[PDB]
DNA sequence: TGCCCCCCCTTCGGTGCTTTGCACCGAAGGGGGGG
């Protein structure tokens, strides 16, 4: 085979990202993992003259024992040239997030057999922390393409087509998306057929060479306004703020009517009956936050943004825009793990569930600003991680103002 | 002698040349010092005569080495480092004898001259000429070229780690149950044999290392207890630090603080309890190394606790992998925590202290929780697993912080340990608001140009309130706001503000602060009862907040 | 009059915010220690 000629963008240089402490058990695999690679010719030992360096671990899924090696390739697919310059990108079918169930299959596999342009091969070396450093980092690069690289898909692409078409030709109803190194397999059959065609669709794969998403739960949880019978100053304040906020994102919402039932310097546990006038503007300001805001439309072209907000008990809101005040989704995500004692594991299934459905329904990840300290995130994050892929994120601190999203 | 492995092919950086930078005129009684160190190298094969062709050069010195009769030649290759290729450097970390185990029979060896004993790439040698003036400059001078890793390049410290890390792996994986620890060019070497098989192994490990040319000379063999390694004593059944010095004088300047402070900060890792809060004060907003700084009082204190500390003797034991690690942490003041790490009750693996600060606002819960992420990494690093944490915050306390604070945030598991001070938040601030309770609407406000401003309140009880304000900023008067609502208020208050800023520093239940203000205001809400704080958006005519924005205006 | 690595404490300067200072963060200075 011949191989593809690859660029950086211009005036770039590779990853220079250092390498990252390891568990015993993670090192160990990737000892494993590396060396039964370098032997099948897939990675090549290397040293200190490459002056690039990207960041490797592993992850164990609770479904499968079997460890998995995972390059943070981050950097590397930011520096890397546009195949939609040169068009050689993939689309996404705007059919899948219609699907009754989505099964998602590891296909990184099927990259190992083609190789990766000699003068590319530098860019991808990554190394192998120590116990204790008991010997300096092992180095390698890769020859062929390599899992989590954003020319990956690109190149091999072509081949990807010709390798399912069988499949897509007697199962026209089903809808399949690659997204990196993984395939959204949809379909509406019963739970339990829907997974048999999904086995049917793997050893077609494994001839050559997660769990059950379901779209249609995917819920849109709007702005809230709370009702009792007795309203205190307070109460009407913290109404006022949390619609004059949204007044930001919706039209014709108005205060005029509720504020003024607050003229003067008052208590805040005083009860203030409501007005007929402030009946009026609260039922209808209720039900423009009913039905989403008219004149917000996707756009491929720009990133999608991604805002979480803990909010107690389990529970996560999370907001996917491009523009500010313009959101394409509202939701809230729920814990069902039964433990009830980590956040941080909360927080990182709650990316991975909202990046999930991005590409289910854009075919792209979000970059997230993560209610979370840069330090306590990296402590502990990859000990939950369980995607073959990684968003982009930054850390925020902002404090609420409003309960906007309860 | 010279390696037979393979050289690594180095660049220089693109468009950029070599160096060529005249030696700096010495005597000639020096010079030919030189000309002796260069004409036994050549003899070696370490360095090649050159001519006038080559238009590099690069000046030359040497530095009195701990030998009794030895001498460590150095060249001055800064020039050529900045245009030499950047290099990934294999060295990731120091090895910690806390990580090792217990072995039945132990030897230290070091290979001699390493860096010598590696070839550098042909087509780079020429960048290395360098030139001994002869006459006084009178002739042009002799001139050679490196063959092999030059001292004060900027490649060679990782060439060389990485020629031996290739020369080593035959043997770690002919014999695995041998502990090589290879740190540069100094091999620790461990195992459970016999001390005959032992001594077997470790010959046919410097016959290896020999056919590659490395030498391994007797003179740093160490063949029996206690080892020199790494700067600290391996004895069978437990280790120490090679002694620490502190300097001990009758005037300081800000270089001997310096110093000092990295001697303790050294001595943290098995001496539990050094602080050094207040001798690194005494750095702060100084202006010269040597300046002469006064110890104050407290400087003085802190740093005779450490002596005390460091006159009691004390050693570190070894890893056992069959054993939990356990972890705990004890609170010191203003910000400074210590911690040991052990398996047995008081049979310290290692000790050490954090004391950063982080943000200008934090208080002890969040700073207990950046200890615990430094031992934890630490821990990975040292011996691949977190620990189990004994620490002294209550469940309670920890309980009502995750869930009144918007980060989430997570300690590993751990128990309570009454080991006063414990952590404790300073004040909650309460959910809903206080009956019975005055409210105060607050406002504060400063003209950016003026740099004046006001800061106010209004109250239902009818309280009202305008305090002038200079030089001062549109943040500090929402703060100063706060300020004195709750210098004039009861125990128990309800306030509104409009400004996020304040009540997102507030919110955050701060101990303490880099700010005079924010410190002042921290002391007040510790005073009362209980505070609800309540916040609404400026000049929208709400009741309250406009009454009293207009008397700030 | 040199090189590479880790650690801590201080200081400085760039970024971004519906800002006009502020808080955050990474890099570079100083020190310890290893080779
Ligand atoms: N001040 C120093 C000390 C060490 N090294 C590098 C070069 C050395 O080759 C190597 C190891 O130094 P050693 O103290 O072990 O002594 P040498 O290797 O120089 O000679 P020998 O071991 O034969 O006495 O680390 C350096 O560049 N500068
Ligand atoms: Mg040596």
């Amino acid at each position: 085979i011949e191989t593809v000629p690859v660029k950086l963008k211009p005036g770039m240089d590779g990853p220079k990202v250092k390498q990252w402490p390891l568990t015993e058990e993670k090192i160990k695999a990737l000892v494993e993992i590396c060396t039964e690679m370098e032997k099948e010719g897939k990675i090549s030992k290397i040293g200190p003259e490459n002056p690039y360096n990207t960041p490797v671990f592993a992850i164990k899924k609770k479904d499968s024992t079997k460890w998995r090696k995972l390059v943070d390739f981050r950097e590397l697919n930011k520096r890397t040239q546009d195949f939609w310059e040169v068009q050689l990108g993939i689309p996404h079918p705007a059919g899948l997030k219609q699907k009754k169930s989505v099964t998602v299959l590891d296909v990184g596999d099927a990259y190992f057999s083609v190789p990766l342009d000699k003068d590319f091969r530098k860019y991808t070396a990554f190394t192998i922390p120590s116990i204790n450093n008991e010997t300096p980092g092992i180095r390698y690069q890769y020859n062929v393409l390599p899992q989590g690289w954003k020319g990956s898909p690109a190149i091999f692409q072509s081949s990807m087509t010709k390798i399912l078409e069988p499949f897509r030709k007697q199962n026209p109803d089903i809808v399949i998306y690659q997204y990196m190194d993984d395939l959204y397999v949809g379909s509406d059959l019963e739970i339990g057929q829907h997974r048999t065609k999904i086995e049917e669709l793997r050893q077609h794969l494994l001839r050559w060479g997660g769990y059950e998403l379901h779209p249609d739960k995917w819920t849109v949880q709007p702005i809230v306004l709370p009702e009792k019978d007795s309203w205190t100053v307070n109460d009407i304040q913290k109404l006022v703020g949390k619609l004059n906020w949204a007044s930001q994102i919706y039209a014709g919402i108005k205060v005029r009517q509720l504020s003024k039932l607050l003229r003067g310097t008052k208590a805040l546990t005083e009860v203030v009956p409501l007005t007929e006038e402030a009946e009026l503007e609260l039922a209808e300001n209720r039900e423009i936050l009913k039905e989403p805001v008219h004149g917000v439309y996707y756009d491929p072209s720009k990133d999608l943004i991604a805002e979480i907000q803990k909010q107690g008990q389990g529970q996560w809101t999370y907001q996917i825009y491009q523009e500010p005040f313009k959101n394409l989704k509202t939701g809230k995500y729920a814990r069902m793990k039964g433990a009830h004692t980590n956040d941080v594991k909360q927080l990182t299934e709650a990316v991975q569930k909202i990046a999930t459905e991005s590409i289910v329904i854009w075919g792209k990840t979000p970059k997230f600003k993560l209610p979370i300290q840069k330090e306590t995130w990296e402590a502990w994050w990859t000990e939950y991680w369980q995607a073959t892929w990684i968003p982009e994120w930054e850390f925020v601190n902002t404090p609420p103002l409003v309960k906007l999203w309860y | 002698p010279i390696s037979p492995i393979e050289t690594v092919p180095v660049k220089l950086k693109p468009g950029m040349d070599g160096p060529k930078v005249k030696q700096w005129p010495l005597t000639e009684e020096k010079i030919k010092a030189l000309v002796e160190i260069c004409t036994e190298m050549e003899k070696e094969g370490k360095i090649s005569k050159i001519g006038p062709e080559n238009p590099y050069n690069t000046p030359v010195f040497a530095i009195k080495k701990k030998d009794s009769t030895k001498w460590r030649k150095l060249v001055d290759f800064r020039e050529l480092n900045k245009r030499t290729q950047d290099f990934w450097e294999v060295q990731l970390g120091i090895p910690h004898p806390a990580g090792l185990k217990q072995k039945k029979s132990v030897t230290v060896l070091d290979v001699g001259d390493a860096f010598y004993s590696v070839p550098l790439d042909k087509d780079f040698r020429k960048y290395t000429a360098f030139t001994i003036p002869s006459i006084n400059n009178e002739t042009p001078g002799i001139r050679y070229q490196y063959n092999v890793l030059p001292m004060g390049w900027k490649g060679s410290p990782a060439i060389m780690q990485s020629s031996m890390t290739k020369i080593l792996e035959p043997f770690r994986k002919q014999n695995p149950d041998i502990v090589i620890y290879q740190y540069v060019d100094d091999l620790y070497v461990g195992s459970d044999l016999e001390i005959g098989q032992h001594r077997t192994k470790i010959e046919e490990l410097r016959q290896h290392l020999l056919r590659w040319g490395f030498t391994t000379p007797d003179k740093k063999h160490q063949k029996e207890p206690p080892f020199l390694w790494m700067g600290y004593e391996l004895h069978p059944d437990k280790w120490t630090v090679q002694p620490i010095v502190l300097p001990e004088k009758d005037s300081w300047t800000v270089n001997d603080i310096q110093k000092l402070v990295g001697k303790l900060n050294w001595a943290s890792q098995i001496y539990a309890g050094i602080k050094v809060r207040q001798l690194s004060k005494l750095l702060r907003g100084t202006k010269a190394l040597t300046e002469v700084v006064p110890l104050t009082e407290e400087a003085e204190l802190e740093l005779a606790e450490n002596r005390e500390i460091l006159k009691e003797p004390v050693h570190g034991v070894y890893y056992d992998p069959s054993k939990d690690l356990i972890a705990e942490i004890q609170k010191q003041g203003q910000g400074q925590w210590t911690y040991q790490i052990y398996q047995e009750p008081f049979k310290n693996l290692k000790t050490g202290k954090y004391a950063r600060m982080k943000g200008a606002h934090t208080n002890d819960v969040k700073q207990l929780t950046e200890a615990v992420q430094k031992i934890a990494t630490e821990s990975i690093v040292i011996w691949g697993k977190t620990p189990k944490f004994k620490l002294p915050i209550q469940k309670e306390t920890w309980e009502a912080w995750w869930t009144e604070y918007w980060q989430a945030t997570w300690i590993p598991e751990w128990e309570f340990v009454n080991t006063p001070p414990l952590v404790k938040l300073w004040y909650q601030l309460e959910k809903e608001p206080i009956i019975g309770a005055e409210t105060f609407y607050v406002d504060g406000a400063a003209n950016r140009e003026t740099k004046l401003g006001k800061a106010g309140y209004v109250t239902d009880r009818g309280r009202q309130k305008v305090v002038p304000l200079t030089d001062t900023t549109n943040q500090k008067t929402e703060l100063q706001a706060i300020h004195l609502a709750l210098q004039d208020s009861g125990l128990e208050v309800n306030i509104v503000t409009d400004s996020q800023y304040a009540l997102g520093i507030i919110q955050a239940q701060p101990d303490k602060s880099e700010s005079e203000l924010v410190s002042q205001i921290i002391e007040q809400l510790i005073k009362k009862e209980k505070v609800y704080l309540a916040w609404v958006p400026a000049h929208k005519g709400i009741g309250g907040n406009e009454q009293v924005d207009k008397l700030v205006s």
